[PDB]
RNA sequence: UGUCGGCUCGUCGCAUCCUGGGGCUGAAGAAGGUCCCAAGGGUUGGGCUGUUCGCCCAUUAAAGCGGCACGCGAGCUGGGUUCAGAACGUCGUGAGACAGUUCGGUCUCUAUCCGCCACGGGCGCAGGAGGCUUGAGGGGGGCUCUUCCUAGUACGAGAGGACCGGAAGGGACGCACCUCUGGUUUCCCAGCUGUCCCUCCAGGGGCAUAAGCUGGGUAGCCAUGUGCGGAAGGGAUAACCGCUGAAAGCAUCUAAGCGGGAAGCCCGCCCCAAGAUGAGGCCUCCCACGGCAGCCGGUAAGGACCCGGGAAGACGACCCGGUGGAUGGGCCGGGGGUGUAAGCGCCGCGAGGCGUUGAGCCGACCGGUCCCAAUCGUCCGAGGUCU
RNA sequence: UAGCGAAAUUCCUUGUCGGGUAAGUUCCGACCUGCACGAAAAGCGUAACGACCGGAGCGCUGUCUCGGCGAGGGACCCGG
């Protein structure tokens, strides 16, 4: 290896189309179906700690 | 699978104790040679006044190997020694007597002699 | 030029003649046509076939629609056998015979990155007498200033595996109608239970 | 290539992967409910259910067999007095695992439950 | 689908199922038909079975035996249809499933490490009693 | 602008080493000699020496010659040579000197751009969709030997020995595969040592490696193992050989015209491929929703998100499944590996042995079973431009 | 001069002969036409010693034919 480095100072044009990929995806929620909090699917609502209808946890 | 350095126990009665193969003659690149096939070897270890000498630049034909042979029947067979046996230019046994089994390969390739001076063809 | 769609089942060996040989086991039959491709409507000629039935309820409305046209229930798989026609409404086993010479087509067995020494049967390097980090690289990949770059199509790492493979000339060694079996000689591609197509073979 | 390979790593080797599964497993026969990470979650229970269903069984192999991973006699006494009878009748699926809601500060770890059944 | 039914129904026709039980360490003579020329034979291959490998139908066990001062090993397929018989020519008793070992002792420690098994002595004695 | 040689990786030229097709021969045959066409594929292993080269050994169809910064050190090597040490021969009064010989002597983790191998995201292909496809254009591949029958015939004094046609068997190479053969198999089983511990005996656990050591070993991934490929065939030709035939009453393969003729070219075979913006074709599905070729909003066919997962996989993509369900985990059966568990009885003063017992344990493989876990859901998504 | 010599020196040079090897520009033993050894910048030998530098063999090996599988720490994805 002999160090490879930048040739040339990259444009503000190509960094930031690198970056182009960078957006985030917001969450991904819906309403619990008691508290009708919004939440994580597939999770247990920490909210009001139900899950599949019936307590689990504590809130 | 004999290759070039490999050493083989003669088992005849031609004086060779053990040669080494350096050459599979087989085409002009063979890999690897198995029972039935005819080697170029170098002698490495005689008793005295025999038929050849160390040093002679014989051609031998593998008896019996290390390596397992398949077979069509799906069977195998294995032994304890890749052996040889010195021939002449004619596929003839230049010894009198073979020593040990060998492999029935043999009759398929041609040597009668050989399967014939064989106390054991398995 | 005939064709059926199948399953690859599993490998193993049986004895005919004294004579252990290998076999692989594809479940073939039955595939019924639920379009066929003509030269005034679409060209060409072809036969669309069907394998494996569905659940209705994981059939869609136009994949459903498309089936009913033909009258055929609902199948898991639909492909193609070019330049084929059967008189009959149903494919099965019986077009092959003890003896025929077949193709069989499958999705090879994805080897996922593959080094290049996997994938090309590159040398690689030395393992010792110095060899720096470089015991399975590919090593030079183009001369100096001219050309001044790569060939196309320069054999490098990347994916391997599953991709389409044609194993060619395997001889049938024997048919199951009653299980729908075909009993094939040699190696097919593809992972147990993955999907195979057999066709006549095109080699003389 | 990972073809049919079953079971996880877990960023650990041999030793340090079964010391693990082991002192999950006590701390789950005795609290009953262990918050862990899903990956360690979805692996406690084949090592739980299978010493439940042997403590299920009842002899000494059984006892001994359990002892060789739990080693604390009084929590194996507790699993085949208490906790083996209340699962009688039921065949297998001795444990299950949600999912929990909010993840970890420090690495963002998704977490989740692991609980004994009723 | 059940693939390993499938594979087992293919494999049924070649079930032999009239040969007789053994264990790594027993001695075995195995007829073997053999062609050579320009007729078939039967060769006899006795030996002490070293391994058996067990896949159902693919299952192939290895005989080892001294052929004039050299040592041979023969492995045949349990279900070949040119095996014309087996025949148990004494029991030994191993404490292991691989007889690899024995290529490297001599015939008296081999018959030292490999002793009769008398418990399957006397059941073979126990059958072999028709009536 | 790092200078020899090597290794890896190639690609090109043809003044062709071999394989193919020819003419002439001081070509009887077999085998050679010479020139013509041909770059498709192929062109071995080893001894010497830093060597390239060359010589040599054993083979071969053959062991071709060259270009690519005497191809290739941000790919490796560092033996040669070309820093500082030391010595020999020789030169110099000497300091030192030769490339003359000899021993030794720091080769730099992070790839911005082009390029190359793989792989996604976006948009477009005028309505929006689920499938199935054509193949423009690409790449891959392209090799060869032995024996036998023809026939010991044609030919030759004899040795020796065919064309043409017809079988069988190899070497290397390529693609796939795991039935067999053979490996690995990180905890699947058993044995063994030392020490510390639970609990004293028994029985167990930790550590001696990131398996403590040994004897084995499933699925998977694998070659040494197995299957299969090179073609067949068609078309146009190269050298070359003709038919018919003038110019030129003869003659001429040519000026008109027509045949025969290469491992070479075009198709044929396998693979990629409609970003082929020239954005193809076919089957099927949804539909004229409200307000103001445009905009906003709720939908349809459908799609995505999330979740259980996968011989699929770096991520993402792909493919399967989501209680209307066998996707994973558990459990049961089978396979399979290990090879007779603990306990008790019996024998022995004892180490141990026997019986219970092919026992006990037991990952991945082929299955069964709702026991557990894929609960509950949300967001996108056509109103079809103009001649 | 003694002694030594194709040598840690020999250009021609892989000198020639012999030994070892299937094959040996290196190695060992010889000859002497010493380009250009030679006797305290010592000459020729030397038991023992050497992480020095040559040559050959036995053993044993993934150095190799020729690669394959497995383990862990990175590399890959997410959070800081
Ligand atoms: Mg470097
Ligand atoms: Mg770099
Ligand atoms: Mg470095
Ligand atoms: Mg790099
Ligand atoms: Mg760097
Ligand atoms: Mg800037
Ligand atoms: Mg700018
Ligand atoms: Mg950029
Ligand atoms: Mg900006
Ligand atoms: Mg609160
Ligand atoms: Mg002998
Ligand atoms: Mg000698
Ligand atoms: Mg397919
Ligand atoms: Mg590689
Ligand atoms: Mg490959
Ligand atoms: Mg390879
Ligand atoms: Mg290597
Ligand atoms: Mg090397
Ligand atoms: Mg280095
Ligand atoms: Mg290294
Ligand atoms: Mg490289
Ligand atoms: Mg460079
Ligand atoms: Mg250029
Ligand atoms: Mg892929
Ligand atoms: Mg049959
Ligand atoms: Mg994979
Ligand atoms: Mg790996
Ligand atoms: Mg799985
Ligand atoms: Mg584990
Ligand atoms: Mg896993
Ligand atoms: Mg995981
Ligand atoms: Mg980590
Ligand atoms: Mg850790
Ligand atoms: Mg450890
Ligand atoms: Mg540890
Ligand atoms: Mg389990
Ligand atoms: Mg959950
Ligand atoms: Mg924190
Ligand atoms: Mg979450
Ligand atoms: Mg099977
Ligand atoms: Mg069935
Ligand atoms: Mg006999
Ligand atoms: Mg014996
Ligand atoms: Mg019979
Ligand atoms: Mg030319
Ligand atoms: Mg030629
Ligand atoms: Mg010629
Ligand atoms: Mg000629
Ligand atoms: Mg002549
Ligand atoms: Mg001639
Ligand atoms: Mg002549
Ligand atoms: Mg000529
Ligand atoms: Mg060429
Ligand atoms: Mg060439
Ligand atoms: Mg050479
Ligand atoms: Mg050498
Ligand atoms: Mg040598
Ligand atoms: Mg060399
Ligand atoms: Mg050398
Ligand atoms: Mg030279
Ligand atoms: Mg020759
Ligand atoms: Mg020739
Ligand atoms: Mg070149
Ligand atoms: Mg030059
Ligand atoms: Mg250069
Ligand atoms: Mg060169
Ligand atoms: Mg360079
Ligand atoms: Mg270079
Ligand atoms: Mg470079
Ligand atoms: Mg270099
Ligand atoms: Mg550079
Ligand atoms: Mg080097
Ligand atoms: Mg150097
Ligand atoms: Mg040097
Ligand atoms: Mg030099
Ligand atoms: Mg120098
Ligand atoms: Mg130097
Ligand atoms: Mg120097
Ligand atoms: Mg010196
Ligand atoms: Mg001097
Ligand atoms: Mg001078
Ligand atoms: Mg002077
Ligand atoms: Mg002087
Ligand atoms: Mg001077
Ligand atoms: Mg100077
Ligand atoms: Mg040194
Ligand atoms: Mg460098
Ligand atoms: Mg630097
Ligand atoms: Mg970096
Ligand atoms: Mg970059
Ligand atoms: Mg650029
Ligand atoms: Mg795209
Ligand atoms: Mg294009
Ligand atoms: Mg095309
Ligand atoms: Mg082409
Ligand atoms: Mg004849
Ligand atoms: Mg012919
Ligand atoms: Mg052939
Ligand atoms: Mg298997
Ligand atoms: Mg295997
Ligand atoms: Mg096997
Ligand atoms: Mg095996
Ligand atoms: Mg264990
Ligand atoms: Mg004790
Ligand atoms: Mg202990
Ligand atoms: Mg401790
Ligand atoms: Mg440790
Ligand atoms: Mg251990
Ligand atoms: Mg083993
Ligand atoms: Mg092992
Ligand atoms: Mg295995
Ligand atoms: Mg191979
Ligand atoms: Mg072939
Ligand atoms: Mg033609
Ligand atoms: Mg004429
Ligand atoms: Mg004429
Ligand atoms: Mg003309
Ligand atoms: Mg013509
Ligand atoms: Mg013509
Ligand atoms: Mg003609
Ligand atoms: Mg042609
Ligand atoms: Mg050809
Ligand atoms: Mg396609
Ligand atoms: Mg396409
Ligand atoms: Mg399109
Ligand atoms: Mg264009
Ligand atoms: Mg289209
Ligand atoms: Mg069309
Ligand atoms: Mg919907
Ligand atoms: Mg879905
Ligand atoms: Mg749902
Ligand atoms: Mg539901
Ligand atoms: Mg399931
Ligand atoms: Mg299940
Ligand atoms: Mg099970
Ligand atoms: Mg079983
Ligand atoms: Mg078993
Ligand atoms: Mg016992
Ligand atoms: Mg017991
Ligand atoms: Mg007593
Ligand atoms: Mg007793
Ligand atoms: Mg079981
Ligand atoms: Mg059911
Ligand atoms: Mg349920
Ligand atoms: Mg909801
Ligand atoms: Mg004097
Ligand atoms: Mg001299
Ligand atoms: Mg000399
Ligand atoms: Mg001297
Ligand atoms: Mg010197
Ligand atoms: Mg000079
Ligand atoms: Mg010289
Ligand atoms: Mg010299
Ligand atoms: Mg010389
Ligand atoms: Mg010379
Ligand atoms: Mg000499
Ligand atoms: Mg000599
Ligand atoms: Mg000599
Ligand atoms: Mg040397
Ligand atoms: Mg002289
Ligand atoms: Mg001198
Ligand atoms: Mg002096
Ligand atoms: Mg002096
Ligand atoms: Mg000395
Ligand atoms: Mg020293
Ligand atoms: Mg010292
Ligand atoms: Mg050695
Ligand atoms: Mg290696
Ligand atoms: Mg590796
Ligand atoms: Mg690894
Ligand atoms: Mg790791
Ligand atoms: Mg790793
Ligand atoms: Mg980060
Ligand atoms: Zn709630």
């Amino acid at each position: 290896a002999k160090h490879p480095v930048p040739k040339k100072k990259t444009s503000k044009a190509r960094r930031d189309a690198r970056r182009s990929h960078h957006a985030l995806t917001p969450p991904i929620l819906v309403p619990c179906p008691e508290c009708k909090a919004m939440k994580p699917p597939h999770t247990v609502c920490p909210e009001c700690g139900y899950y599949a209808g019936r307590k689990v946890l504590e809130v | 699978m004999i290759q070039p350095q490999t050493y083989l126990e003669v088992a005849d009665n031609t004086g060779a104790r053990k040669i080494m193969c350096i050459r599979v003659l087989k085409g002009s690149n063979a890999k690897y040679a198995t029972v039935g096939d005819v080697i170029v070897a170098s002698v490495k270890e005689a008793i005295p006044r025999g038929a050849v000498k160390e040093g002679d630049v014989v051609k031998a034909v593998v008896v019996r190997t290390k390596k397992e042979v398949k077979r069509p029947d799906g069977s195998a067979i294995r032994f304890d020694d890749n052996a040889a046996v010195i021939i002449n230019n004619q596929l003839e046994p230049r010894g009198t007597r073979v020593f040990g089994p060998v492999a029935r390969e043999l009759r398929e390739k041609g040597f009668m002699k050989i399967v014939s001076l064989a106390p054991e063809v398995l | 030029m005939k064709g059926i769609l199948g399953v690859k089942v599993g490998m193993t060996r049986i004895f005919r003649d004294d004579r252990a040989v290998p076999v692989t086991v594809i479940l073939a039959g039955p595939c019924p046509v639920v379009q066929r491709r003509t030269p005034e409507k679409d060209g060409y000629t072809a036969v669309q076939l069907g394998f494996l039935p569905q659940n209705p309820k994981r059939v869609n409305r136009p994949l459903k629609g498309h089936f009913a046209k033909a009258g055929v229930e609902p199948v898991r798989i639909l492909r193609e056998i070019r330049d084929f026609n059967p008189e009959g409404d149903t494919v099965t086993v019986e077009i092959f015979k003890p003896g025929e010479r077949v193709d069989v087509t499958g999705t090879s067995k994805g080897r996922g990155f593959a080094g290049v020494m996997k994938r090309w049967n590159f040398a690689g390097g030395p393992d010792s007498h110095g060899a720096h980090k470089i015991h399975r690289h590919p090593g030079s990949i183009g001369n100096r200033k001219t050309p001044g770059r790569v060939y196309k199509g320069k054999k490098m790492a990347g994916h391997y595996g599953a991709e389409r493979v044609t194993v060619m000339n395997l001889e049938v060694v024997d048919v199951i109608p009653e299980e729908n079996l075909l009993l094939v000689k040699g190696a097919v591609p593809g992972p147990n239970g993955g999907l195979v197509i057999v066709r006549e073979t095109k080699k003389a | 290539m990972r073809h049919l390979k079953s079971g996880r790593k877990l960023n650990r080797h041999s030793s340090h992967r079964l010391a693990l599964y082991r002192n999950q497993a006590k701390s789950l026969l005795t609290h009953g409910r262990i918050t862990t990470t899903v990956p360690k979650a979805k692996e406690l229970r084949g090592f739980v259910d299978h010493l439940i269903h042997l403590a299920k069984r009842g002899d000494l192999h059984a006892r001994r067999l359990v002892l060789r991973d739990l080693q604390d006699v009084k929590l194996v006494r507790k699993l085949f007095d208490e906790i083996a009878p209340r699962y009688r009748d039921r065949q297998g699926g001795y444990t299950r695992v949600l999912k929990l809601a909010e993840r970890r500060r420090g690495d963002g770890a998704p977490l989740a439950l692991v609980e004994l059944v009723e | 689908m059940n693939r390993g039914a499938l594979i087992k129904l293919v494999e049924s026709r070649y079930v032999r199922t009239d040969l007789p039980e053994f264990r790594p360490g027993d001695t075995v003579r195995v007829s073997y038909k053999v062609k050579e020329g320009n007729r078939t034979r039967i060769q006899d291959f006795e030996g002490i079975v070293i391994r058996i490998r067990r896949n159902g139908f693919n299952t192939t066990f290895t005989v080892r035996k001294v052929s004039y001062g050299v040592g041979v090993e023969r492995i045949f397929p349990l279900h070949s249809p040119l095996i014309q018989k087996i025949d148990i020519v004494q029991r030994g008793r191993a404490r292991r499933a691989k007889l690899y070992f024995i290529r490297n002792l001599s015939d008296r420690e081999i018959r030292r490490k490999l002793r009769a098994d008398r418990k399957r002595i006397d059941k073979d004695r126990a059958a072999e009693r028709a009536a």
